[PDB]
This record gives structure tokens, C-alpha cells and sequence, in this order.
């Protein structure tokens, strides 16, 4: 596709807290997160049933990335996301994809047990993307614009 | 014409005309629809592929 | 001959089935372009070596 | 349902999805279904979905 451009949209995820962080991903002094994710976890004692649709009504594609967070205790699992399991779907017209948490300890790495599953999601003009969680979602933001071309990637130590 | 040959492995109504077909060459159209239930294959690419075979 | 995104090529990790097809059609690709390299040079000497005899006759 | 014959059978199948839990129950009474087709060389195992789609 040749770019990064990234277009932010209005999600509304009513009920979950937002911008969730983490010492392993400091920006600055302070903890953080991707700038392109969005870490939601409970508000107040509660995760609702989180259902939001974001339809494309451009010429061209929308790639969408998301995750889906796999916490290492039942502890970590339930003061996060009230659920003892989560559940993730994307899907459109033409799609869906379905993700259940695993609930594991992982060897430490920034020393964080836990891990994120990176998935995408293209959106053709005219179709629209729904997004349905019961917990562990790391929402996206926004959109990634794609372009056809001559761009590709090359891996080489040489000096430009 | 208006149905693609999944559409008529599964049995779409208006695809009815193409049961028990053979065919050595299937000509899919731009036109087609599917007007059944909504239904999605996973790996519809080697399933149509297998069938035209 | 301009080429942009194309496959890969090299591999860190062993994968099986889809990286051998990958390895496979590069290997394919590099002989068959290596034998029409190696053809060609060798009916252009030739064809050079007559028509500059040619001339002096 | 045996193969006695001397040629390859292809069975289309399908599972169904709902879109809300009563919509599962009032079809198929269980709160969550599941679909498993086998021969003795192959399992094919699917979880319905229950989800609101497009
Ligand atoms: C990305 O680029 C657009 C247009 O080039 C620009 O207006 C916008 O500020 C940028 N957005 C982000 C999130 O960087
Ligand atoms: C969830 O979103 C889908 C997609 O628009 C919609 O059909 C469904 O009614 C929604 N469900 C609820 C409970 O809001």
C-alpha cells in the first residue's frame, strides 16, 4: 500500500474506560500504550456488551487493526474485564472473525506475563465494519488508507 | 447468467435451471446475485475451484 | 524489466509446505533466465564472428 | 452415511448462526450448538456463532 496515513474515528465504546496503559510501552516518563490501539477495560464494576458499527462510505479501502488481549492470571482476567472470558468479533458483510482470549503465563518479556493478538480487517466502499465485545478488546482508532502502487519493502543493512 | 456455481451447488432458487449440470467450460457473469439466506464459505476459493474441476 | 513488490526470497524461519513452493519457483526462475543468458551470448559470438569474416571476404 | 461405492462422494453441509439467544433457542433449544461432521480420516468441529452482524 505504500503509506501509513491513518484517518482517527468516532468510536463511541459506552461503558469501558479508555487509553489504558502499560509500563512495558512508556511514551515519555509515564506509561503507554500503541498510539493506534485503544486499550478499553471496565468502568466502574461493569464491561458491558460493547456493539459499534463504523460503515465505509468512501472510494477506497479501510484496513482496520485490532487485538485482543490475553491475560496471564483469572485475577488479571476478571479486575480487568468483569468477565471470566472475553470474546471478540469483527466482522462485515463478508466476514467475521471470532477470538477467545487465552488465559496463560507467558514467559516474562518488559516484565509483563501477558500478551496482545494482532488481527485486520479490510472494509470495501460501501460495507461497513461491527465490532462486538464481551472483554479483552484492543479497539482501533481509526482507519489506515490503502492505495495500489509500486511501493514495497526490502530488508538490507546498507547505508542510504 | 445470473448465478455463480456456488450459488448453484447450493440450490439458490433462481438457480434451479442449472441442477445436475455438467458443463467443460462454467461462465460466471458480473450480474450475478445471490438471493438465498446470507451464507459464507471459508476457503470459497477452493471450493469453487474443486467443483469447476 | 521493472519489477516492484515481488515475493520473498529469504527466510529466517523453516515454514514447510508454501515456503518451499516459494523456493521452488525462484530456483525455476533463475535457471531457466541463466540458460537463455548463456544461449544468447553464444549465438551472438558466433553470428559476430561470421558477419566480421564476412566482411573481409 | 457409508461410501459402498467405488468413486468419491463431496457432501455440502452447513452450520447455522444466529443472531440472538432467543432466536438460538427458539430454533435449536440449546443455549450454544455445535455442528461435527467426520469421516475416519477428518473432524470438522464448529461453535455456532450468536452475534448481530451487518
Ligand atoms: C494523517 O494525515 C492527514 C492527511 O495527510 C492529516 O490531516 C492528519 O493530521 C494525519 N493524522 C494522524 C493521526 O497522524
Ligand atoms: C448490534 O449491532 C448490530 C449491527 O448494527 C445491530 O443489528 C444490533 O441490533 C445491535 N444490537 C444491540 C443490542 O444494540
Amino acid at each position: 500500500s505504500g503509506t501509513l496515513e491513518f484517518i482517527t474515528e468516532g468510536f463511541t465504546w459506552t461503558g469501558v474506560t479508555q487509553n489504558g496503559g502499560s509500563n512495558a510501552c512508556k511514551r515519555g516518563p509515564g506509561s503507554g500504550f500503541f498510539s493506534r490501539l485503544n486499550w478499553l477495560t471496565k468502568s466502574g464494576s461493569t464491561y458491558p456488551v460493547l456493539n459499534v458499527t463504523m460503515p465505509n462510505n468512501d472510494n477506497f479501502d479501510k484496513l482496520y487493526i485490532w487485538g485482543v488481549h490475553h491475560p496471564s492470571t483469572n485475577q488479571e482476567q476478571t479486575s480487568l474485564y468483569v468477565q471470566a472470558s472475553g470474546r471478540v468479533t469483527v466482522s462485515t458483510r463478508r466476514s467475521q472473525q471470532t477470538i477467545i482470549p487465552n488465559i496463560e503465563s507467558r514467559p516474562w518479556v518488559r516484565g509483563l506475563s501477558s500478551r496482545i493478538s494482532i488481527y485486520w480487517t479490510i472494509v470495501k466502499p460501501g460495507d461497513v465494519l461491527v465490532i462486538n465485545s464481551n472483554g479483552n478488546l484492543i479497539a482501533p482508532r481509526g482507519y489506515f488508507k490503502m492505495r495500489t502502487g509500486k511501493s514495497s519493502i526490502m530488508r538490507s543493512d546498507a547505508p542510504i | 447468467i445470473d448465478c455463480t456455481l456456488i450459488d448453484a451447488l447450493l440450490g439458490d432458487p433462481h438457480c434451479d435451471v442449472f441442477q445436475n449440470e455438467t458443463w467443460d467450460l462454467f461462465v460466471e457473469r458480473s450480474k450475478a446475485f445471490s438471493n438465498c439466506y446470507p451464507y459464507d464459505v471459508p476457503d470459497y476459493a477452493s471450493l469453487r475451484s474443486l467443483v469447476a474441476s | 524489466n521493472e519489477k516492484f513488490h515481488q515475493i520473498e526470497k529469504e527466510f529466517s524461519e523453516v515454514e514447510g509446505r508454501i515456503q518451499d513452493l516459494e523456493k521452488y519457483v525462484e530456483d525455476t526462475k533463475i535457471d531457466l533466465w541463466s540458460y537463455n543468458a548463456e544461449l544468447l551470448v553464444a549465438l551472438e559470438n558466433q553470428h559476430t564472428i561470421d558477419l566480421t569474416d564476412s566482411e573481409m571476404n
